[PDB]
């Protein structure tokens, strides 16, 4: 069946494409990671470091790429996005993650 | 699989009968995709994936001292919300 809350997993979502210089944005299709991971606050007070919460987050990822339409003259229209192998709840790395949190349907068109 | 929905636990090192502490503890969601141009515009840092999330956090608690030191809280509501940091 379907869990209900579904672990980190890879998922199908699209993709938009975009590229300053070209007039189209192209929705691919590709796997994002999406689902649940266990978490919880120390009830213990005076702790440290800070038990930092684990996240949903890529593992295994694999780039594909599109060639854009409409692009001009000597504009690149290669743009590649990525592909999620496998995911994993983990550490949202701040260095190479935007840790954040819940927004309103961010793989669109704009 | 499935993960276990954020609701209060039994921590069970801090409980004595008639006087349990209560923690929040469960799964909540989140999701990582690359992030979009839109996002790329406005970071200094660029970062190539976005991570969106909550996390199993308490509602409301209550700061409660037991066994003789411990300084404890009372996990009394649970929910998903900021993962923080
Ligand atoms: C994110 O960036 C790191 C470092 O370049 C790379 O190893 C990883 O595969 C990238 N993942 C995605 C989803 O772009
Ligand atoms: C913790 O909170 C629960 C619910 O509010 C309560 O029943 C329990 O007795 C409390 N324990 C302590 C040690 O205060």
């Amino acid at each position: 069946k379907e869990p209900l809350r579904p672990r980190c997993r890879p998922i199908n979502a699209t993709l938009a494409v975009e590229k300053e210089g070209c007039p189209v944005c192209i929705t691919v299709n590709t796997t994002i990671c999406a689902g649940y991971c266990p978490t919880m606050t120390r009830v213990l007070q005076g702790v440290l470091p800070a038990l930092p919460q684990v996240v949903c987050n890529y593992r295994d990822v694999r780039f594909e790429s599109i060639r854009l339409p409409g692009c001009p003259r000597g504009v690149n229209p290669v743009v590649s996005y990525a592909v999620a192998l496998s995911c994993q709840c983990a550490l949202c790395r701040r260095s190479t993650t935007d840790c954040g949190g819940p927004k309103d349907h961010p793989l669109t068109c704009d | 699989q499935d993960c276990p929905e954020c609701t209060l636990q039994e921590n069970p090192f801090f409980s004595q009968p008639g006087a349990p502490i209560l923690q929040c503890m469960g799964c909540c969601f989140s999701r990582a995709y690359p992030t979009p141009l839109r996002s790329k515009k406005t970071m200094l840092v660029q970062k190539n994936v976005t991570s969106e999330s909550t996390c199993c956090v308490a509602k409301s608690y209550n700061r409660v001292t037991v066994m003789g030191g411990f300084k404890v809280e009372n996990h009394t509501a649970c929910h998903c919300s900021t993962c923080y940091y």
